[PDB]
């Protein structure tokens, strides 16, 4: 009986030090010793209200890998859009009584902790809802952190881009405030900036942070420089063009960069991290993307089987 | 070599004599022109140097050289010496060579040139759109 | 002939103070004695490349109380720009053999400007370009604050909303600035607020502004409160309903106002103003859209009549 | 009455060498000396269904011209031919009913020929029906290039691009070969040539006609370069891009061309016509899109008005 | 280490007579006994950003006879389409840290090429590139007419149909090249012959071939009467209808077929085969679509497995 | 001056220097480079010349130049002495410079350079691309 044994994944909120531990120890057991038929018998769901590339094929490839079925849709063209109503509530009760899982992601906020009312005991993991949560997300960048870093604690963590509204940056640094003197340098345009709640949070924790202007300015200490885009269209076109230059990275800003300092972004990508950066030992983004199957496949597991023998 | 009449752009800052070239298409004629890349300037350590005979510069020619290269000093050379040299005066606008970072500005798909008015202020210049309207700092116009 | 004859009406900023009130007394004029046939056997086009209610109705309108006639679109979809992809300038170089002026509102910044140097002889009325100018839209609202207050000059001026992005208040913002006196009072949420090189242009007149972050702070010494629409979408969901009912007019909040004062709203509106206010003597964001018949129709006849006939 | 009084203009097929005169000359009174209210009290409908910005903003500025009103519709979209599938012959049954002429163009061939037979007793005028007819484009065509050379005889004329598709070209061929002495230059793509039925027409009467792969390879004798755009999507993407340059026209190019030669484009254009060819003195494809207002002006004109009055 | 191992599968150019002839003994032996299980373990990508109905389907089909699961999808609905840029690039980069092999079919020509520098060692194999390659409909059209005719050398074929714009029939002209005697036969309107490229190549290699007006004219000696679809788009729905008579097969054109004549189409058809045909015995177009099950299970297996031990 | 150790494109056709400088951005070094343009010549009346010190060029790198001057000549000059000329001969392969013709070819909209094969075929030069496999006359592929 582990912790997170037919436990919902919803909130990075509802997981402990320990919770995460126990999910990142077990996605380094998987990686290195696969288990193929874990999950044989065994029938997910992958229900998909919005886009996505790497969250959705990921974790149905952990599915596959693990032995586990799927079944799911990328959009509605099912009985919720067609045919009007079929709320949220009764599209799960009734594919509820079809899989063993529900992984979800939708544009609202909210959703999959509603599917959570309504699932009985089919575990129900969040792939994303609206500006809320992104749980599976952060769960493979901690392990991509721990794995190049060998650890959570002590560890200076910069974050570039669009602070104010990124699910995945906000999930993260919650997080990793769940660690020990972890040191984080805030880097984003004064209309983006990392939202006050979050700072009260770290302050409240006694963890230090501060605001930077430029990437330039704290490359030489970073251990993991998380960038994310920056949508123009949350900005003047102009306005943005005034500010771009100091949140893109392209490799010769890496000059200075210590040896273990690796670059991750949660991608897709669209310019502020320049292709010349792939190339870069610090180019680490491929990787993490990577990690999404070892992080996915020990969450089914530790959700789906009471004790792993592994 | 010392040209019998032409203009002489001395004092470019490195890096920059190549994009004169480009930007201007001073290489776009039949006069001998004559190039000098990382030269020794004696402080400055290198500097890039132009030379192009049977050819002058006005004053507002000799301006869009401010923004790429202010110290540069274009000499007039008529008969092997040179008569008159000026330096690049900050100009009115700019045409032709820069690019509006406003990516909405109707500049970009419509077949017009670029035009920017220019604004000396703090500590820089500032460029603003015939177009668009909008106004950038000299940095990000020239940045791309 | 007069100082508008014949000329281009693309940007406020190249409006003197002198053309404005040539414009609102011709308006004035106008509206008190018709000239049904002062365009007779002008044509003229109306070029709408996004949607729009009231300027183009309005200046359509403008355009037959004169006596001219029409041709034009409401949108590009069924043009050859559109369908075989023809340029702004070729689509005017064109229509410019057709018509006497052209009047013509498209999604990208310089548009208007643009035309002007394709149109030959051919003068052209910016009815909206992108996120630059809408000079049409702030001459009514001069007109509308001059017939209400009785002059430009002295006044106190409060503008509600998205002062970020909004173009009509940057423009009115500029055109008052034009004039004596006046000082403005900006009300707007953190995330939208007045930009700073509309604030420089203000210090350099020496003009005085003040920031409020509500309506009700200064309802008591405002003669114009002008409302515009807090763009929700440019907001975090959440953000929004956290400072919302700073930025929404409803009657009771008009109980210290100043028996002058008068709501103004380029509309359209949303949610900022509650229709409880429509009836209030206050409400004057109607009247200000039935001005734009006349301004629209004097702006019209100073650009195609030659000697002045006030 | 005139010959063309309330006669329907369908075909480049049904008008004499007399009537292209009659346009012409008409088209010239009142290019010289308007009539204003030549068609007052006449309503005509305009009826696009299908794209087009000069062919019916031209038509609608010359029923303003001469002080006809207008109604009509530049998509389907919203009639009942296109809501509930209405038939066009009864659109035309019912429209037909209301308006004293009709200008149509639609995307099927023989649409305007068809509602010439419900109609009644109101003229149709085809502004365009798929590959077949576009009478009045060739009789703006014909004025300008009477215009700029004195003449419709014995002139060299070549016309360059989509020659196998282009109804324009075929119309204006069959146009000029009604004159006398003329002989042409047929430069495009193998895959895009001139027909042969159009060829067949041309021998049966003795003109002389001859193929060339290039524009440059006739420039020194041609009076008129017919500028067409190479319909690149009726082509393989590389196919294009082989023998492109062959058929794009430029400044350069025009270096050894004769002193009266003129360029003309129905347009839109997109490539063949690089701008740079704009400012030139032989540039004359806007000229001949404002020399459509005059013409159309003409054509209805005589359709609409009985006895002669040039 | 077969030679295929661990290659990808972009362009018939990269496929030599032992290559072909491997995959197609490889096809034989896995029809005539099955091996389940072979790709299990094996996690194989679909990404289709082009319609499909049996390259799709039969490949995903042919990854489960061998036991391999799969994730992918039918469009773009994920980050490509939905979040901007996602360049293809950066698409694979990730896609290639899940999957042991990607399919893809793109629009563009090269895509699948490009795929190649950015998947590692993940195989790619190309199930079509705008109008570049389609390698395995090649493979199945060939392992069907070594089926039927027991051979690769010395066969009469004739091609009916777009020979200028098909990618198919170009492949398997290529294809066919490469083995010896065959004889070709062209059958095409004169506006899509067989492309004067593709002529050289065979004279290159003293292949024979000629063009022919009808089907009716080189049935009597044909072994593999391959059909394609002349799509009417590419061609004036006039003059099709000239020539389409000698393009479409009919029961009745079989009447002096060889009895081991087989009628070949890539499919889908439109009317260019008569379904009267689908009863004789030439007819071989379902059986081909068929072979794909078997030809698509043999490449994944000489490309996942070192070592075919069957 | 004639230069110390270092290479010396000479022979270069006019007009054809500058695009060489710009195709394989050769002034993106801190090298003495100098340049004559439109200089006089015998076997071709004028001639641009590139001068790059202490820098060399492989037997490749200098194939590479075929396209725009084949009847050029390299020098490797070291300590005042022409060590070892070269003639530019035609290579099996072009990258980055050139621009595919195919509109729809993936190489436009992905980040990847260009590539293409190099087939001699009298008259003209074959390229064929890549990703494309599309093969196209270098008169198209240049002249654009
Ligand atoms: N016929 C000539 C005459 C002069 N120059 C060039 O003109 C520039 C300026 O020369 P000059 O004013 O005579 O001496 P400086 O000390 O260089 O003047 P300044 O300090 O202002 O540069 C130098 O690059 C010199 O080589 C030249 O190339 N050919
Ligand atoms: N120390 C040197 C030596 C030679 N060069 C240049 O390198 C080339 C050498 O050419 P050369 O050996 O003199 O033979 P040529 O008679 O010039 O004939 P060709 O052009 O075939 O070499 C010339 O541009 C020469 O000016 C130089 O710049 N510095
Ligand atoms: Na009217
Ligand atoms: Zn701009
Ligand atoms: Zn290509």
């Amino acid at each position: 009986a582990n912790p997170l044994y037919q436990k919902h994944i919803i909130s990075i909120n509802d997981l402990s030090r320990d919770d995460l531990n126990l999910v990142l120890a077990t996605a380094a057991k998987l990686k290195a010793n696969p288990q193929p038929e874990l999950l044989k018998h065994k029938v997910i769901a992958s229900c998909f209200f919005e886009a996505s590339t790497r969250t959705r094929l990921s974790f149905e490839t952990s599915m596959h890998r693990l032995g586990a079925s799927v079944v799911g849709f990328s959009d509605s063209a099912n009985t919720s859009l067609g045919k009007k109503g079929e709320t949220l509530a009764d599209t799960i009760s009734v594919i509820s009584t079809y899989v063993d899982a529900i992984v979800m992601r939708h544009p609202q906020e909210g959703a999959a902790r509603l599917a959570t009312e309504f699932s009985g005991n089919v575990p129900v993991l969040n792939a994303g809802d609206g500006s809320n949560q992104h749980p599976t997300q952060t769960l493979l960048d901690l392990f991509t952190i721990q794995e190049t870093q060998g650890r959570l604690d002590n560890l200076h963590v910069a974050m570039v881009g669009d602070l104010k509204y990124g699910r995945t940056v906000h999930s993260l640094t919650q997080a990793l405030a769940k660690f020990d003197g972890n040191r984080f340098y805030f880097i984003a345009p004064d209309a983006l900036a990392m939202p006050q709640y979050i700072l009260d949070m770290l302050d409240e924790k006694g963890i230090a942070w501060s605001l930077h202007s430029s990437i330039e300015e704290v490359m030489a200490e970073v251990d993991i420089l998380y960038m994310t885009r920056v949508q123009k269209e949350r900005l003047d076109p102009s306005e943005y063009a005034n500010v771009k230059a100091q949140f893109v990275l392209r490799a010769s800003d890496l000059h200075n960069a210590k040896a273990n300092m690796k670059v991750l972004h949660p991608l897709p990508r669209v310019d502020e991290i320049a292709t010349d950066v792939d190339k870069t030992p610090h180019a680490w983004y491929f990787q993490q993307a990577g990690n999404g199957i070892f992080a996915r496949q020990a969450l089914l597991a530790l959700v789906l089987n009471r004790d792993l023998v592994l | 070599e010392a040209i019998k009449r032409g203009t002489v752009i001395d004092h470019i800052p490195a890096q920059i004599g190549f994009k004169l070239l480009s930007l201007f298409k001073l290489t776009e004629t039949d006069q001998r022109i004559t190039i000098g890349l990382n030269l020794p300037s004696g402080e400055m350590g290198r500097k890039d140097l132009i030379k192009i005979e049977n050819t002058f510069l006005s004053e507002d020619q000799v301006d869009q050289l401010a923004l790429y290269a202010p110290q540069a000093t274009v000499n007039r050379i008529d008969n092997y010496e040179v008569v008159g040299k000026s330096r690049p005066s900050l100009p009115e606008r700019i045409d032709n060579v820069l690019v509006c970072p406003n990516s909405n500005c109707i500049s970009h798909a419509e077949p017009v040139s670029s035009s920017f008015a220019v604004r000396k202020r703090a500590n820089d210049i500032a460029l603003k759109c015939k177009y668009c309207e909008k106004e950038f700092s000299h940095n990000v116009v020239l940045a791309n």
